[PDB]
């Protein structure tokens, strides 16, 4: 009824809903996210828009901290998937829930935010990538699934 | 670290996130 593959193809129409609007508040712009094509209206398409507000505030006080990391980071094209996997096992090593989620699509955001800010185009699809297969791999996807899929993160908050 | 550092604030942030889907 709900597969570990349906929810890894639903998180990827619900990162680029979450990268289109959440880029879309916050706004140099980054032309990849201004111009990122979106399914037509969708149920997840509506998950991504609401987690991309619910955090329009809070994101804000982190701007700082994360962007003063990543610069630290020095994130590049060979060791972009290293560090999203180290800093995502970190995340979850002591358990799933509904903010963590959120919260790794927030740090694929950043991370590809970042490195289009640095000079590596057209890797917003790698990054998108790093997030659905990390959850698939890490039993995320599983854990969505056990909770009815991506639907229930409708109206969180 | 820094990778560590990074996941901890990412742990703040889903702590405040939770708080207010709850």
């Amino acid at each position: 009824s709900m597969s570990e593959e349906q929810v890894a193809q639903d998180t990827e129409e619900v990162f680029r809903s979450y990268v289109f609007y959440r880029h879309q508040q916050e706004q140099p712009a980054d032309p990849e996210m201004v111009t990122l094509p979106l399914q037509p209206s969708s149920t997840m398409g509506q998950v991504g828009r609401q987690l991309a507000i619910i955090g329009d505030d809070i994101n804000r006080r982190y701007d700082s901290e994360f962007q003063t990391m990543l610069q630290h980071l020095q994130p590049t094209a060979e060791n972009a998937y290293e560090y999203f996997t180290k800093i995502a096992t970190s995340l979850f090593e002591s358990g799933i829930n509904w903010g963590r989620v959120v919260a790794l699509l927030g740090f694929g955001y950043r991370l590809a935010l970042h490195v289009y800010q640095h000079g590596l185009t057209g890797f917003l699809g790698q990054v998108t990538r790093f997030v659905v297969d990390f959850m698939l791999h890490h039993s995320i996807a599983r854990w969505i699934a056990q909770r009815g899929g991506w639907v229930a993160a409708l109206n969180l908050g | 670290s820094l990778l560590e550092k990074l996941a901890e604030e990412l742990r703040q942030l889903a702590d405040e996130l939770n708080k207010k889907f709850e």
